């Protein structure tokens, strides 16, 4: 099935004539756009106040990255590197050994801000929920160096963030 | 009409505790709307909601004139919200 | 003194006039122009803030660079910085920008706007959301405001 | 975008015309080859970012043929509905920006508000706003939030208006069509033997859509 | 909404409003509380000529009444 | 006298106002760092020219309309009208409006 | 008292002009369903003087190599003449009353083309040239049925004093005896101003935007006081002050519903419309304004 868009034909008769006329010589459609703006006008704007006011968001936005840690304060990252073979963009470096009490933790863990497309594959790739992309989005930085984060940084942004990015787990934990 | 109008602005120049604090809210967020007390944060952020206006202008914040080391009465910033009251502001949730 | 209160006031002016009505010449690039455009959108109202839309390169103060810099763009980008009047700020926004992101390992993109020119303002995301670039253009009105130039020429 | 045109004129009429690419060719194509296919899927999000999920829906599918399998019929209607969402998404920025050039620079805003909820639905779908990537080589991402379909009718039940709107203020005036009446006209037989395909065919007569 | 375009707008009405206005009072202060004579055509000029010479203080705004016939 | 006071005054002003526009950013210390001749720009020229010296001749027509000779009046004024509408229909015709 | 007078009527109106600034741009917001500057100052009124002061604290783009005389001299003269312009104008008494009033304002209009010529000359660019030529051709053009226009609609008043277009006015507009003519008055204004849909083209480029926009609302003006004739008691000037002020900023407004209502034609399209469209009705409109008053025995008076 098919449309046409431009097959019409204008009759010819005297008064469609005077009438496209009247229109040429009164500009007629000219007014009809002006009234539109008018009445366009005179309604509400949807302009909101930020930063006193801000934009609707979901649990499942991707903001910052934050490292989190079990309930007892240990951390959950066991160095299994999943989300550094799972970065498309190689914006995650890990670095390993055992602990002094025999865990696997990591030693090194930065993250490239400036080369993270914000994917969320890592937070999806991790199986014990340690690395996340929480819903932080105003961490604009006057420098470059300070976007090149590190272990203690992301440590430092899960333990500001734990509250929200647990209940937007919570949130959105059933559709994964 | 026109009546009802100005007696509504009457009632918003009234609703923030006279002259002073309505130039204040007026020079300090551009907003003089007023709305139901909704929170009050430790570091003397201040949450309001009303629900008759549209989808974003909803909720807001007027936040604190003195934060941890930094006079506030002017330069403020968005990164400044609790991140639970973040959750309840950007609404991700329907409860503060 | 009233020497140095005279210069005070005077940079608090000039400061208040400066950051209150930036002018901004965008290169858009890549998709981060996309993010530019709704910034400038009914929602956020770039406008409202005194921040005009598209203003022209010989009128403008600061650049937003929202995209990828290639190897074929970099002079083209390097001169129209160079023919910006003074005083000039450049805002980079995006991975593309910041530090090439996901074309970083790539032959013909340069890794970083910051190779070219330098950067006042660093805004992250993929690409950073409208609030994101609104949020930067407000830290570097902050940033703005904490200058100080007659002070150091009254104190040298 | 970016664009560099060398061209030649006498006096008013153009004569030759030369555009000059290239100014954002990252290299697409080679950084795909050292990914994997999950990998390699976001970069059909930033290959026409106007229309971010109808550039993934190719890649899956292509992906989805060499498998041998395919998706649930769920996730079929899911990304249909979302390629008709960025149909609409990228229609009214190429509509907006097109009359924006021209100069009529209002129904950019109209519709630009109308993006920013199609934004806040693909947000809520993934995440993103724009590099959704959403739609995978198997189907989508994930279901669907329990409170998005009664969002996009009450979305899709008021755009009607919208698009009257923004044909009141075009569609019929004088200014527009002198603008755009008999600009650019392609005969059937060059548009198909230069290779175009889409609004580019069917503005010519010719009757395909796939 | 609308009505916040209206306060600079009326900032602008009052500037229009001080020239027109100012020029009209400076023609009462300048000529005597009456509107400033118009003289074209060379014999309104001739008028105000007479009127400045049979004022008896150079200025023709000064009327001279049926009080000075004697 | 009263026009030319008004008349320096407003270069004055425009002067004092372009001269510290000028010099008020050049105290501060900064960095501090063809042929084609198209025809139809002179043709349109010349043609406001001459549509400009028909109105000239046109110029005196409030005055002429007090005369006692009102049909030789209208005769001429309507005769200089038609003129200027034969040169602008010789200019249509002969392809001088295109571009 | 003439020194207080000049001033009087020259600030005001450069403040009327730089809030024409924050008027168009909230105008221009509400029509596009946002709003305009409300963040500097209470209503946004702050944002012209912070505009101001930005403009005249930024580093001047000297060409370095072009004419510094003319890159000087043409927003002297622009300006100059925005200022000039304004004097013969009865608001309801003129600060200057000249007896060709009207002529005295078609040539400074006139006048007003060679700070484009200037201006494109000493760019020192052979692309700005171009579009000063492309500029300078409309400003003729369009003056060119400015004039024959103007002429047409004073046939009915008698004289060239702008004064006495207050004593034509005093029962009915002139609106209403010229519709015709008004609408093309005010389509040739908006071309002359360079203004949408006709726009197709530091401190000096504030100072040409001031000269602009000091058009644009004496032009209006203009229009007002030619088509919308208020009504002058001599008793209290200050009724036909508001009122005349009042018609002003109405067209104005105008002038930004438009500006954000259309889009833009093309070059040789405005020129066809000039010279193909509004020329012959011109020209027909003023054989039959010469005509008229003879035939119906309705000659204004003063010769
Ligand atoms: C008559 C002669 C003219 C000659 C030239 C003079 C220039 C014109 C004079 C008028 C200047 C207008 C100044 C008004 C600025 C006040 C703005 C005030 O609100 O700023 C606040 C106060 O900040 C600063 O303290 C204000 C500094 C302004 C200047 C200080 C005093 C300078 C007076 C010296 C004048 C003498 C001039 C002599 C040489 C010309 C901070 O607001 P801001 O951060 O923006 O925005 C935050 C946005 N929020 C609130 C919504 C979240
Ligand atoms: C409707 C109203 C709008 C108002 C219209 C505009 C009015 C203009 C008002 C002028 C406000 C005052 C402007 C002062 C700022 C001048 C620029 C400035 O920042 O000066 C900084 C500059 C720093 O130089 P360096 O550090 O050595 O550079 C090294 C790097 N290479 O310092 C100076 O040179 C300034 C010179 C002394 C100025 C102090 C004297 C007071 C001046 C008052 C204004 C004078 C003009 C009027
Ligand atoms: C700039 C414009 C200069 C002339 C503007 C004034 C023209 C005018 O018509 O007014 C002249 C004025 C009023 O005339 P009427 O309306 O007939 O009323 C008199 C009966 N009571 O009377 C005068 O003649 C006085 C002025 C004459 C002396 C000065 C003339 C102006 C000289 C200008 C020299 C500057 C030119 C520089 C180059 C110009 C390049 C842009
Ligand atoms: C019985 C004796 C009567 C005496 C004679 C009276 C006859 C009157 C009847 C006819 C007169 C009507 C003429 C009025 C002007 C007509 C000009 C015209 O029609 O030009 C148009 C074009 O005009 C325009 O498009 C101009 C539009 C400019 C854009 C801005 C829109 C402006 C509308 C907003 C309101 C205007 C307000 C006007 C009055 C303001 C007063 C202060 C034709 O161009 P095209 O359609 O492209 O076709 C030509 C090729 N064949
Ligand atoms: S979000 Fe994507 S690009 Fe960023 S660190 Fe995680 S996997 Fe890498
Ligand atoms: S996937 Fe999780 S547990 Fe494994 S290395 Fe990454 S953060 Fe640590
Ligand atoms: S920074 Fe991210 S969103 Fe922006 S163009 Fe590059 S890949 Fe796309």
């Amino acid at each position: 099935t098919y449309k046409f868009v431009n097959m019409r034909e204008p009759s010819m008769d005297m008064k469609s004539v005077t009438d496209r006329a009247a229109q040429t010589l009164l500009w007629t459609e000219l007014v009809r756009g002006l009234g539109m703006t008018l009445s366009y006008l005179f309604r509400e704007p949807a302009t909101i106040n930020y930063p006193f006011e801000k934009g609707p968001l979901s649990p499942r936005f991707r903001g910052e990255h934050a490292l989190r840690r079990y309930p007892s304060g240990e951390e959950r990252c066991i160095a299994c590197k999943l989300c550094e073979a799972v970065c498309p963009a190689q914006a995650i470096t890990i670095e390993a050994e055992p602990r002094a009490d025999g865990s696997r933790r990591t030693t090194r863990y930065d993250i490239d801000m400036t080369k993270c497309i914000y994917c969320g594959f890592c937070q999806e790739a991790c199986p014990v929920d340690a690395i996340v992309e929480g819903p932080n989005f105003e961490f604009s930085t006057e420098t470059h160096e300070e976007l090149l984060y590190n272990k203690e940084k992301l440590l430092n942004n899960g333990d500001k963030w734990e509250a929200e990015i647990a209940a937007n787990i919570q949130a959105d934990y059933l559709y994964r | 009409e026109l009546v009802q109008v100005l007696r509504r602005g009457l009632q918003q120049v009234s609703g923030h505790g006279g002259l002073r604090g309505y130039l204040r809210v007026l020079f300090r967020a551009n907003d003089v709307r007023v709305g139901t007390l909704v929170g009050e944060d430790k570091y003397g952020n201040k949450y309001y909601e009303d629900n008759k206006q549209f989808f974003g202008r909803h909720r807001w914040v007027i936040y604190t004139t003195e934060m941890n080391g930094r006079d506030t009465f002017w330069d403020v910033d968005g990164s400044m919200v609790p991140p639970e009251w973040h959750r309840w502001l950007h609404c991700m949730t329907d409860d503060p | 003194s009233r020497g140095e209160y005279v210069v005070a006031k005077l940079d608090d002016l000039v400061n208040w006039a400066r950051r209150s009505s930036l002018w901004p010449m965008t290169f858009g690039l890549a998709c981060c122009a996309v993010e530019m455009m709704h910034m400038a959108a009914p929602r956020y109202d770039m406008d409202r803030f005194g921040v005009v839309f598209r203003a022209s390169p010989r009128q403008s103060d600061v650049m937003i660079v929202a995209g990828t810099l290639t190897n074929k763009m970099a002079p083209a980008l390097r001169k129209v910085y160079d023919q910006m009047p003074e005083p000039r700020y450049v805002v980079s926004m995006g991975s593309c920008a910041n530090g090439g992101g996901y074309y970083h390992y790539s032959y013909s993109v340069v890794r970083g706007c910051d190779r070219i020119v330098p950067v006042d303002i660093y805004v992250p995301g993929c690409p950073p959301t409208a609030e994101a670039l609104l949020y930067g253009i407000l830290q570097l009105q902050r940033k703005i405001k904490r200058e100080k130039r007659l002070r150091i020429w009254y104190r040298r | 975008g970016v664009l560099r045109l060398v061209m030649e004129l006498s006096g008013e009429m153009v004569r030759k015309c030369d555009p000059h690419i290239g100014l954002l060719h990252r290299g697409t194509e080679k950084l795909i080859e050292y990914k994997t296919y999950l990998q390699a899927l976001p970069y059909f999000d930033r290959l026409d970012y106007v229309s971010m999920m109808c550039n993934e829906q190719a890649y899956s599918l292509a992906v989805e043929k060499l498998l041998n399998i395919q998706p649930p019929p769920r996730a079929q209607w899911i990304r249909v509905l979302f390629g008709e969402i960025t149909r609409l998404l990228n229609h009214i920025m190429a509509v907006t920006t097109h009359a924006l050039d021209i100069g009529a620079m209002t129904p950019f805003f109209w519709m630009f508000e109308e993006r920013e909820k199609m934004f806040e639905f693909y947000e809520r779908v993934s995440g993103a706003r724009m590099h959704a990537a959403y739609i995978r080589p198997g189907g989508v991402h994930q279901d669907l939030p329990l409170g998005l379909l009664d969002d996009i009718y009450e979305f899709s039940k008021n755009f009607s208006f919208r698009i009257d709107e923004l044909e009141e203020m075009l569609t019929n005036n004088r200014i527009w069509r002198n603008r755009t009446v008999d600009i650019g006209v392609v005969t059937a037989e060059d548009a198909l033997n230069y290779g175009f395909s889409g609004v580019m065919l069917r503005g010519s007569g010719i009757q395909w859509d796939l | 909404m609308w009505f916040e375009i209206l306060p600079g707008i009326a900032v602008m009405a009052a500037c229009l409003f001080i020239p027109g206005m100012a020029t009209a009072h400076i023609h009462k202060f300048t000529n005597g509380g009456k509107e400033k004579r118009v003289a074209h055509f060379s014999y309104q000029w001739n008028l105000m000529e007479r009127d400045r010479r049979i004022s008896g203080v150079n200025r023709y705004h000064v009327t001279k009444g049926l009080e000075n016939i004697d | 006298m009263n026009i030319m006071l008004t008349l320096l005054t407003n270069v004055t002003l425009a002067s004092l106002l372009v001269l510290i526009a000028f010099w008020l950013p050049q105290l501060n210390a900064y960095s501090e760092k063809r042929l084609p001749f198209s025809m139809k720009f002179f043709l349109v020229a010349i043609t406001f020219l001459l549509f400009d010296l028909e109105i000239a001749l046109l110029l005196p027509l409030p005055w002429a309309s007090q005369t006692n000779n009102l049909k030789t009046m209208l005769t001429m004024a309507l005769f200089l009208l038609i003129l200027l509408a034969a040169s602008l229909a010789y200019e249509w015709t002969q392809k001088g409006l295109e571009w | 008292m003439f020194m207080i007078n000049i001033l009087s009527l020259i600030i005001p109106i450069l403040l009327a002009v730089a809030f024409l600034t924050l008027v168009e741009r909230k105008v221009l917001g509400y029509m596009q369903l946002r709003k305009g500057p409300n963040v500097v100052g209470p209503y946004g009124l702050l944002q012209p003087i912070a505009d101001a002061l930005k403009l005249f604290t930024k580093e001047p783009l000297r060409p370095a190599t072009s004419s510094i005389s003319m890159f000087i001299i043409a927003p002297i003269l622009a300006l100059s003449l925005a200022l000039t312009m304004w004097v013969p104008l009865p608001m309801p008494y003129p600060l200057i009353n000249m007896n060709l009033g009207v002529l005295f304002m078609l040539a400074m209009s006139s006048l007003a083309v060679y700070s484009i010529l200037w201006s494109g000359w000493a760019s020192n660019s052979k692309y700005a040239l171009i579009g000063a030529l492309r500029a300078v051709a409309q400003t003729i053009s369009y003056e060119v049925t400015l004039a024959i226009i103007l002429l047409s609609v004073l046939l009915m008043n008698g004289s060239y004093t702008l004064s006495t277009l207050i004593t034509t006015q005093e029962h009915i507009w002139m609106i209403f005896t010229s519709w015709p003519l008004a609408m093309m008055w005010f389509i040739s204004t908006l071309a002359e101003t360079n203004r949408a849909p006709f726009d197709l083209t530091a401190g000096p480029f504030a100072m040409f935007f001031m000269a602009e926009y000091a058009n644009i609302i004496m032009m209006n003006a203009f229009t007002a006081i030619l088509f919308l004739g208020a009504s002058h008691d001599p008793h209290t000037p200050e009724l036909y002050t508001i009122n005349f002020v009042l018609k002003t900023l109405a067209l104005t407004i105008t002038f930004l519903w438009i500006r954000a209502s259309y889009p833009r034609f093309r070059y040789d399209q405005l020129m066809h419309l000039l010279w193909k469209s509004f020329l012959p009705l011109t020209l027909a409109l003023c054989m039959w304004h010469i005509s008229l008053p003879i035939m119906t025995a309705s000659i204004p008076p003063q010769s």
